[PDB]
Parts: C-alpha cells; structure tokens; sequence
C-alpha cells in the first residue's frame, strides 16, 4: 500500500479536526477540542487500489514543535481548509499557502483549497473569488460541509490525485 | 440541568481554574461526563497541563481508563503533550499503561512520535512494550527510525 503523508492547515474554527473526522469515522463532531493535534491513519480506496492516508489536523498555535514541522516537511500533499463565513480565513490562506512554500522549499507543492461550512446559507467568501484565487495559485478549489458530508471524499481524493500527477 | 452542569464542569477543567472545578464537583458535577467526541474531564485537564485538576477528578472518583471516541484515554493526551507530572500520576493511579486506540496506538508510540524523550522513558519504567504493534504494523522503534531521532533509537534500545 501508499502510505500517502497528507497535511491539512487553515484557520481557527473552519473544520480542520471536523474534516478529518468525517474523513475517519464518518460522523460530524459539533464541538472539538481547538488544540488537539494528531495524525489520523486511514485506509481508502481510490481508483480501484488500496491506499494509506496519513493525515495531520495541525491544530497547535506553538512556535516551535519538532514533531509538526517534521511532518510538515515529510507532507506530500495540503489541504488549505477555509470557512467561507470568514473572509479573515481566506485571507489567511495566503500566509499559510506561503509559509508552506517556505518550508518545503519547493515551487510545486500539491495543495487543495477546501470551503468548509457549504451547508451555511450565510457565505461571506464568494465562491469566484475562491475560484479566481485557486486558478491563479495552480490548485484545484473544492467546497466541503463536514456537517453533511459533502465533498469531503471529493476533496481528499482530489488531494491525493494531485500528489500523484506531481510524483508522475 | 445535568447536561449544563457537566458542560461548565468541562469548560473549568479545559480552562483551567481549581476553585471553578471544586465548586462544580460539590454542586453535584459528574467526573464521568463526555462532550461530543468523548473528552472526559480528566482527558482536558491531562491535555492543558492542568495537574491540581487532574488530582482532584482522580480522587473525586473519575474514571482514569475512560476513552474518547478514539479510544485515546488521558494518558494519551498526556503523553502526547509532554507532560510529565501528569503521566506520572496517572501512571500512579494505575492507568492502562498499554492501552490502544481506534489505530491501536500505545501511549508510548504516541510519546514517541511527539519526541518526548521523558514521557518514553517514565513508561518504559512502568512497563510500556516496546515491540508492541498497532493495527499498521508500526512499533515505538519503526517510529524513532521514521523521525530519524538518534536520542529516542538509543532510548528505546
Ligand atoms: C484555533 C486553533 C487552530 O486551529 N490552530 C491551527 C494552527 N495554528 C497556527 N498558528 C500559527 O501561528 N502558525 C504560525 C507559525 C507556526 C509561524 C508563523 N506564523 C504562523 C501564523 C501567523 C500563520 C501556524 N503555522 C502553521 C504552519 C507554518 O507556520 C509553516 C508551515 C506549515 C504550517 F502548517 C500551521 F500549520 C498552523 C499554525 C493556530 C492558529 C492554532
Ligand atoms: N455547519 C457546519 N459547521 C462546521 C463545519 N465544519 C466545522 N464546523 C463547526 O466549526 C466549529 C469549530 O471547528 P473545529 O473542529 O474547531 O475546526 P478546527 O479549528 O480546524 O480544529 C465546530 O464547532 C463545528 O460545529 C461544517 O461543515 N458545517
Ligand atoms: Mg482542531
């Protein structure tokens, strides 16, 4: 099997831990910790063949830990999670997109905008602005809601689909 | 009632405030209480570093083995955040020392991944099995030979 190392990273509150969870064990948490961080092991199914997803809900707002930023390195693919109730989110994006860049060193890093929160009816962030900001950046933009469970599947296989065309 | 009782009783054990958890439990709070993914009030006061909460749900009668909905149990948390006076107590209370998760995770593994040298080594003290094997088929060692850490490959040699 691929032991895929995926990352996700975005703002307080846009449904990181909520993703993965749904991603995991396929129910939504209404309320989670805003300070657990852990590595999430999962096996899937993707186009026909067996594959491990490492995934790592980075949720520590420390400077330094060793552990995170060995991850972060050893990360294949990212997940840039957003609310799109929250333009402050979607600025953010940027700072992370770049600190990501940074750190990996490298000009072509797979990563993934993900819209979290679809199923509110009071967005903030408009989806073309999303979409104009993914298209401008290289990476596809994919709208998720982990309280229905919408598009998290779409948007992690999207995620290791570009892991792949990268490695090939 | 019961249900708000035992939210506020695990805000103050998230938070952090002593007074705020002692009038809860003698306002009739349950120890045992679990929110959405299953954080007992020792899980939070394990997690946040909170030692005199964690000692006064231990004597109040809280369940030390309880797990979340990921089978992560406090010394877990504890574990994975590095504190030592904490998985030392909880080690003292009789805490499974080799109890696993959702992916079988021994808080040694845990301890190992994070890259707390102490906590790896107070469990190994207490009985932690090094060649223990979660449901991937990943030891405490293939774990320091994937972080590449020399100080914890020594440890647990
Ligand atoms: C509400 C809790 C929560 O969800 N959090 C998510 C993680 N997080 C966080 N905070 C933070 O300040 N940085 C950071 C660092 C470590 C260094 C410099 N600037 C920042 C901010 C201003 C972006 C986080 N950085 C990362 C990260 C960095 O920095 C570099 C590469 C890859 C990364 F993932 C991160 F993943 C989370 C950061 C807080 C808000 C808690
Ligand atoms: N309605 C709705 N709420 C969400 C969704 N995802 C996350 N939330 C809410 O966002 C809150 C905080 O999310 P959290 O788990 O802390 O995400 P994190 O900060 O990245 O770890 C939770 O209380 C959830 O109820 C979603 O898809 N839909
Ligand atoms: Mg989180």
């Amino acid at each position: 099997m691929t032991e895929y190392k995926l990352v996700v990273v975005g703002a307080c509150g846009v449904g990181k831990s909520a993703l993965t969870i749904q991603l995991i064990q396929n129910h939504f948490v209404d309320e989670y910790d805003p300070t657990i961080e852990d590595s999430y092991r999962k096996q899937v199914v993707i186009d026909g063949e067996t594959c491990l997803l490492d995934i790592l809900d980075t949720a520590g707002q420390e400077e330094y830990s060793a552990m995170r930023d060995q991850y972060m390195r050893t990360g294949e693919g990212f997940l840039c999670v957003f609310a799109i109730n929250n333009t402050k989110s979607f600025e953010d994006i940027h700072h992370y997109r770049e600190q990501i860049k940074r750190v990996k060193d490298s000009e072509d890093v797979p990563m993934v905008l993900v819209g979290n929160k679809c199923d509110l009816p009071s967005r903030t962030v408009d989806t073309k602005q999303a979409q104009d900001l993914a298209r401008s950046y290289g990476i596809p933009f994919i709208e998720t809601s982990a309280k229905t469970r919408q598009g998290v599947d779409d948007a992690f296989y999207t995620l290791v689909r570009e892991i792949r065309k990268h490695k090939e | 009632r019961k249900e708000e009782l035992d939210k506020k009783l695990l805000e103050a054990a998230r938070a952090g405030q002593d007074d705020e958890v002692a009038a809860l439990l003698a306002k009739g709070a349950d120890v045992n209480a679990h929110d959405t993914f299953g954080f007992t009030p020792l899980h939070l006061a394990a997690l946040y570093g909170h030692l005199e909460i964690v000692e006064v749900l231990l004597k109040r009668g809280a369940d030390i083995n309880a797990d979340d909905s990921y089978g992560r149990t406090p010394l877990h948390l504890a574990a994975m955040r590095g504190h030592l006076e904490i998985v030392e107590l909880l080690l003292r209370w009789g805490a499974d020392v080799n109890a696993a998760d959702e992916e079988g995770r021994t808080p040694l593994h845990l301890a190992a991944k994070r890259g707390h040298l102490e906590i790896v080594e107070v469990l190994l003290k207490n009985g932690a099995d090094v060649n223990a094997q979660d449901k991937f088929g990943k030891t405490a060692f293939d774990i320091s030979i994937d972080n590449g850490n020399e100080d914890l490959a020594e440890i647990l040699q």
